[PDB]
DNA sequence: GTCGAGTCTAGAGGAGCC
DNA sequence: CGGGCTCCTCTAGACTCGAC
């Protein structure tokens, strides 16, 4: 009999998982904690309550080394990181002569010999380096100089775009444009993902066992310093405790220097000669530029010499730096359908903001005839602006008399064209206009010049003048200590905001127009997305009336995150792999298209970039979610596997949740479900919408994506202010009465339904050394309780849990890659955003990934019940609901990404069909249960 | 009804009240179209080629007659599209066999209403692959609906509707909300290929075009747009009474005039400049000729409603330094510009508009 | 002979090789213009307008309906007359009945042969009834100057007085095609008879202003065949080379592409036709040709239609920026840098 | 010697992700 | 006491440098 029950009757795990897991041998959790579990889920009303059992699962699990699963995972974690650790301890006991007197100005790579004699060489050959690489912005994305070093050994690389002049270079790079730097390497540097993404042997389809170290990432593991922690550090290098100052530092190569090495300071070349000058600068400057780079690396090298031994300390468990090298190998396939997006989505925001334009300056143009008679002074909204008006500063006929007539006029025009010498040498800009429709419009002398008031957009503090928006019957007046506001007339000397004094606006009141995070809280653009539903009510109405308002704040919000992200997505380093370097299996593929174009993403990540050591990633951490309304939201559904691959992954379900809920029940007795937080949680079914954000979701009409900020937000610290304003925000149903009363509701119960939880975590961060449950990981040197005390205890708390994740997916990385070694799976990773793991697969071994997907999932939940001492895992969170094999990044496997910039969707405007979900049974059902081929 | 009024008044539209109404408008009975609306019309063919046909290396010009002879008398042409089909083989020439290519033109086509009227329309026959002939008319109709939005004061007032035919074929129909409803502007067909096969039976070995590296029959389609229509559209699209059409639509661009005394020395700056104006491309209204002149404010009105961009003044005071009024329909704000930039200042106006 | 199989070989002319004939085109009854002809043909009338409504307040574009309607049923227009005739009242105001003042219109009239449609350019100038002459005269020189200003050999241009029924003076331009002289402008002092028959009593109507004093005009009709007047063009053109003047060739440049590799140098070379079109330098897309002939024969086909000069792109051109120039008149071949290629096009046209 | 058009920087409010 | 990030535009303020 497979079926299982604790004594709490919860579905246990299947008896053959539970043999190979476990084992017999678990301690009996006893009568007084079996009596304790009882009583208090008896009180709170969840002992009596029957669950249907899921259907059980035998998998014969792959053989698990040691005696344990702790050593099993300590044995998968130190094999995959051996080879690395020796050279990183290599570059510890480096001996390096001096940098040479003279930098060779030849393109490749050249290494320096004693005395700095310059010897020419294909790639480094070192199992271990620092690297810095200089990029020329002006002429792109392509790698202009670069600067490595190892053991007895200085090396320098110059590309043919620095050595050479030539009209025109491409500006579709190649890996023959990169870096050549390729059993096992190591390359360290400060923020060694940019200098990743200029190499050339990692844009391959197929993986590479060179793996990468950054400085930042080991600077956030062992005296790392939160957003409020680095602004506080800095305004003090220009709260009770500040013992954290002096053994915490900013992500910059100079504050790291001098926070762990504690030499001379470290100098920058003042002229910025990369980021801001011609590759004609840098020609003249080449050796005061390679010597700032031989600097850079030779500061890095001393401050990973500093910290590799504090990092090996902090952070023992071999896990922790196997995932941390896992996660630096992130790597997006791409295509031509790529440009295609891009120009596709730049050509809809630019009509968008044409037609949004066309009405701004219809109504700005239209506002210029106020100037005369003075009736500005009588407009509600355009009153306040500058209305100044600046002088214009100063220092039949015959054949034959048609000619001479032409002549005469034509030198008659040239003898008054000659007076430009008493004009003066600066052109006067639009004299004649108002200074407000003055700022509005660009120079004569700007290369984008475009004719009328361009330069204005719903940002711009006049447009909501421009459009005469009026909140409840009120003009919109603008206060800059209180931001955005309306006037209520009837001043001598309504219920809203409040009616501030210090505008002192005559026959007039300030009202601050209602906020969603607030009263402390500014607005500062009334086209936000939260005004969309007061403008459709009616509270909010343009001048122009009809759809003028509505249609611009659909507008805003469609074109709002193309607005901010254009540049990043833009000038993402796009390397388009030629056929030679394509895979075979790509090439015979039916889908393979031989007129197109195949590449690579490389992300940026930086893999501790937090203070919970999550990784950090400005475009693709921040890619947002295909919409029908936003335009390029498609971003990551551009992320399509070549011909021959898909991209199978998975999601975990209530990772936080879970993770509070076994620390809770570990701490009040060593069973599952001992707390009522816990039987909830695993008393839940997603495909039944019975899970706790689903139950939230249908207990206030939120959205199941609000009802998780909403649950998490209460497990971390949210006030019952914070969930009422939320409840408002995300149901605009609600009344004030009516969201307080939902607030009481979920923060009724939580001797609690959550407070051994609480305990634990609290226990936890106020220990001398918090460190992680699972893998023992400590807490950054800055929130250590001797250094802050009781400073930043949300932070802390929090991070608890934050940290277990991250050790999660630090586990997840091990579990696959030794899953995809043992089994040999024709995968890779792809990317993995937080607790959401991709990777490329072939279509042979799409299902075999799938399988690795579920029994990793299983193996962590079950190392994560060890650790904590249960001896056992519940059934329901046994393994994932549903495992995506797409050929496309999205969220849901059946939705066509239609946006704006695509209407017609990713089947018809692109060749993706729909993908498929799959839960365990169709799994073993497709695979007989077994990862082998 | 004040729009009409305008325009016949300012020469758009060239008739009596008995023809101006919106039927024989539509209809296309009404009689010629007045200087200022030839000139309206000019800009807008001139507009449409530049976005269909010069700017796209596989749309060539083509000449379609207005009649078609043989099987009994012949008849007038309505529709562009048959000669277009008629020059397909030939055309195909041109591009080596490649697809897609286009055949554009701009004419007049004669529909009953058996009263005749005269429509001018511009047509384009995309000649593009089987398997991607819904890819291609997406891109046609965004492309076009576009096209009808960038000179439109307000875009949204161009719509679209999806439409299917007896035989059941997709297209497009594009739409102008004039004041009294939605009239068909433009209209987008996926034409497939046996209006061809019927145009040329036999073999089809001659139709056969390149789409990559296999031969195909092409599918036809057939964008066909009314410009009089058009026309009408942005008459009421721009329309203090100014016609506010678009800088690259207005017919007459900037207006001379002579500002006080003496009459005579101003008239040779007036002459140079409204030479060197139309030596650069820009129209020119010679109201310095005007022997009887009116107050700057009725000038002004008049201008508005011509639809002047910019109203030059050339006084007195030009004659010593050089600097010429200058006044935009638009802001009706007036500026101070030296003689040596002017024409520059008016070309970069008309190219970045 | 051979120039008509060169038109309809490079599209200048319609239809199959044996649909072509002298009398067919002169007739209006050919199939129709290739796309280059068309350009040539938009080119003749542009200059044509250029030469007479611009630089000219007095003339104004006319719009006449193909059709007249009412009792003579309907029937085509056969000239361009009647409709600046029926304009006239509605054009009168624009001058403020200041005399004289002129209406143009290019457009096809329909003459019975079979039908036959002939691009028509018209002029009808209302002229005060003392300087008819004088304004004939003036427009007999500058519409032949204009003819002789584009032709290679402008003594094949001729006029010749003649005298009609009525016994009206009027003068005729001629063409001197190699089998014959052929008319191609033809002039004529109407009068105000026909101004009168369109409008019978209430003179005041057709009244103006010459000199402060109200007076009826005298009509002055300028017509000439612009189709007719391509043809005229193209024989004087034409080593198969047409030396089309520049402002009359339909395609100014030809832009090809050298040896690999092949995506720099199609981006290279678009960047350049865009430059080009932007500049209003008319580009044949010759660099999409994925399949590539001889250097000598390219030429030869660039020569028999109207380019001006070929542009190739190559690797030197993205090591330093220089491009191979070929001039249509003189077969020379020149390098250029890339960046003075659009300057230099335009004051070729410019000062052609 | 004064002064006004670029020019860099910092701060605030909005907006994407997990 | 949600937490952890990311980046953007807009605007005010202080500084610089050429022109009169
Ligand atoms: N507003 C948010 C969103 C996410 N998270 C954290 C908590 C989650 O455990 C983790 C992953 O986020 P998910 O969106 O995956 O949340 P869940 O895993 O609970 O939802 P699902 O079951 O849909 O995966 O990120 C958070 O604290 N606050
Ligand atoms: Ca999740």
């Amino acid at each position: 009999g497979q079926l299982r029950h604790n004594p709490l009757d919860i579905q246990m795990l299947s008896r053959g998982l539970h043999e190979q897991i476990f084992g017999q041998g678990g301690e009996m959790p006893g009568e007084a904690a079996v009596r304790r579990s009882v009583e208090h889920l008896q009180k709170h009303g969840l002992w009596g309550q029957p669950a249907v059992p899921l259907p059980d699962v035998e998998l014969r699990l792959p053989p698990l080394y040691g005696d344990n699963l702790d050593q099993h995972f300590r044995l998968l974690a130190q094999k995959q990181s051996l080879p690395y650790l020796e050279a990183a301890n290599l570059l510890l006991q480096a001996q390096l002569p001096p940098k040479p007197p003279a930098w060779a100005w030849a393109e490749g790579w050249t290494r320096y010999g004693p005395e700095g004699e310059a010897v020419p060489v294909a790639i480094p050959e070192e199992r271990a380096l620092v690297f810095d690489v200089e990029v020329c912005l002006a002429e792109g994305t392509c790698p202009t100089l670069a600067v490595a070093i190892s053991p007895s050994a200085w090396y320098s690389w110059c590309s043919q775009r620095l050595v050479e002049e030539r009209y025109s270079w491409t500006s579709q790079l190649s890996p023959a444009d990169l870096i050549p730097l390729e059993q096992e390497q190591l390359v360290v540097g400060h923020n060694v993902s940019f200098d990743r993404a200029h190499i050339r042997e990692q844009y391959l389809i197929q993986g590479s066992r060179m793996r990468f170290l950054d400085t930042m990432s080991m600077h956030m593991a062992i005296s790392g310093l939160s957003s409020f922690q680095r602004s506080l550090w800095i305004a003090a290098k220009q709260i009770s405790s500040w013992d954290w100052l002096d053994i915490s530092s900013v992500n910059s190569l100079a504050e790291v220097h001098r926070l762990y090495v504690g030499g001379p300071p470290l100098e920058k070349e003042p002229r910025e000669l990369f980021v801001k000058g011609t590759m004609k600068d840098i020609r003249e400057n080449f050796q005061d530029l390679m010597q700032y780079c031989a600097q850079d690396v030779w500061a890095t090298h001393e401050v990973f010499q500093q910290q590799l031994p504090l990092f090996l300390e902090r952070c023992p468990h071999p896990v922790t730096l196997a995932g941390m090298l896992e996660m630096g190998v992130s790597y997006l396939p791409v295509n031509q359908n790529w440009e295609r997006y891009l120009a596709e989505a730049q050509g809809t925001y630019e009509e968008l903001q044409r037609e949004m334009k066309k009405s701004l300056m219809d109504l700005a143009n239209d506002a210029c005839q106020l100037l005369s008679g003075e009736r500005y002074k009588e407009d509600p909204w355009l009153w306040d602006l500058e209305w100044d008006l600046q002088e214009f500063k100063q220092k039949p006929c015959s054949e034959e008399e048609e000619f001479q007539q032409d002549v005469m006029a034509r030198a008659c025009l040239q003898k008054l064209k000659g007076t430009t010498e008493l004009l003066p040498k600066r052109p006067q800009h639009l004299p004649g206009h108002p200074g407000w429709y003055r700022k509005l419009c660009p120079r004569l002398d700007d290369p984008a010049w475009t004719p009328g008031p361009s330069l204005l957009s719903l940002q711009m503090r006049v447009t909501p003048k421009l459009m005469a928006l009026t909140w409840d019957g009120f003009p919109l007046h603008y206060s800059e200590r209180h931001g955005w506001g309306y006037l209520v007339p009837g001043r001598r000397d309504h219920h809203g905001n409040g009616p501030y004094n210090d505008v002192d606006i005559p026959g007039c009141w300030f009202f601050k127009l209602p906020h969603k995070d607030g009263n402390s809280c500014n607005v500062g653009s009334p086209f936000a997305k939260d005004f969309l539903p007061k403008m459709e009510d009616g509270t909010l109405q343009a001048g122009p009336g009809g759809a003028s308002g509505p249609r611009a704040l659909e507008i805003n919000k469609m074109i709002s995150f193309w607005r901010n992200a254009h540049k990043r997505i833009s000038s993402q380093m796009v390397v388009w792999l030629p056929r030679s370097a394509l895979p075979r299996a790509v090439i015979r593929h039916p889908d393979y298209d031989e007129e197109g174009l195949y590449g690579a993403i490389l992300p940026q990540v930086v893999t501790a970039s937090t203070i919970t050591r999550r990784a950090v990633e400005p475009t693709w951490l921040t890619a947002s979610n295909a919409r029908p309304d936003r335009v390029g939201s498609e971003l990551k559904a551009m992320v399509q596997a070549p011909p021959g691959y898909t991209l199978v992954g998975a999601d975990v379900d209530s990772q936080e949740l879970w993770i509070a809920a076994v620390l809770g029940d570990a701490h009040f007795a060593g069973m599952h479900g001992c707390t009522a937080f816990g039987w909830m949680t695993l008393q839940g079914r997603k495909s039944r919408g019975t899970d706790l954000h689903s139950k939230t979701a249908t207990t206030v009409g939120i959205s199941r994506e609000h009802a998780k900020i909403f649950n998490y937000g209460r497990i971390y610290g949210a006030g019952q202010p914070f969930a009422e304003r939320l409840l408002m925000q995300f149901n605009h149903r609600l009344t004030q009465q009516e969201a307080a009363e939902k607030a009481q509701q979920m923060y009724a119960a939580t001797g609690g339904t959550e407070s051994e939880m609480f305990n634990k975590l609290e226990s936890i961060a106020t220990s001398d050394i918090p460190r992680t449950p699972v893998l023992g990981c400590c807490i950054s040197r800055a929130l250590e309780p001797s250094a802050v005390q009781e400073e930043f205890m949300t932070s802390r708390v929090n991070w608890v849990v934050q940290s277990s994740a991250v050790d999660y997916l630090h586990l997840m990385l091990v579990a696959m890659k030794w899953l995809f070694e043992e089994f040999a799976i024709d995968g890779r990773f792809c990317i993995s955003i937080h607790d959401e793991v991709r990777y490329l697969v072939r279509e042979e071994d799409r299902y075999r990934a799938a399988l690795a997907l579920q029994i990793t999932n299983l193996l962590t939940r079950c190392m994560f019940a060890y650790k904590l001492g249960l001896n056992d895992l519940p059934q329901s969170v046994a393994f994932f609901s549903a495992v995506d094999i797409d050929r496309c990044l999205r969220k849901e496997v059946t939705m066509d990404c239609k946006t704006p910039s695509n209407p017609t969707g990713m089947e018809r405007r692109y060749g993706i069909p729909q993908g498929e979900a799959l839960d365990i049974y169709q799994i073993i059902e497709l695979t007989k249960g077994s990862l082998e081929k | 009804e004040a729009l009409l009024e305008i325009c016949q008044r300012r020469h758009f539209l060239s008739g009596s009240k008995q023809q101006l109404s919106r039927d024989s408008l539509l209809s296309g009975c009404h009689p010629g179209f007045g200087p200022l609306g030839v000139e309206l019309r000019k800009n807008l063919a001139a507009e449409w080629w530049t976005s269909v046909v010069v700017f796209r290396e596989q749309v060539f010009p083509v000449d379609a007659l207005h009649h078609k002879p043989g099987p009994t008398s012949g008849k007038l042409r309505e529709n562009l599209l048959h000669g277009a089909l008629e020059h397909y083989v030939n055309c195909l020439d041109l591009v080596n066999k490649r697809l897609p290519y286009g055949l554009a033109q701009i004419g007049v086509c004669f529909h009953p209403v058996k009263s005749i009227g005269e429509k001018t329309e511009a047509s384009l026959v995309w000649f593009t692959p089987p398997r991607t002939s819904n890819q291609w008319l997406d891109f046609w109709l965004r492309h076009r609906l576009q096209w009808w939005r960038k000179f439109a004061m307000s875009p949204s007032n161009f719509s679209s509707s999806d439409c299917q035919d007896e035989e059941g074929r997709k297209g497009n129909k594009l739409y102008y909300n004039f004041p009294w409803g939605k009239e068909l502007i433009e209209t987008l067909w996926n034409l497939g290929d046996h209006e061809l096969l019927h145009m040329y039976p036999g073999n089809v070995s001659k139709l056969h075009g390149r789409d990559g590296r296999k031969n195909v029959v092409p599918c036809v389609l057939s964008v066909n747009g009314d410009l009089d229509r058009g026309m009408l559209a942005y008459l009421y699209d721009s329309f203090r009474k100014v016609l506010k059409l678009h800088p690259c639509l207005a017919p007459i661009k900037v207006a001379l005039d002579v500002g006080r005394g003496p009459t005579l020395e101003l008239r040779q700056v007036c002459q140079g400049l409204f030479n060197e104006l139309l030596e650069n491309g820009i129209s020119v209204w010679p109201g310095y000729l005007e022997t009887m002149q009116s107050s700057l404010e009725q000038l002004y009105s008049k201008y508005d409603e011509m639809s002047i961009l910019f109203t030059v003044l050339v006084t007195e005071t030009t004659l010593e330094n050089g600097l010429i009024h200058l006044r935009s329909r638009d802001t009706t704000m007036k500026e101070m510009m030296h003689i040596s930039k002017l024409k520059d200042f008016l070309i970069k106006y008309i190219s970045s508009a």
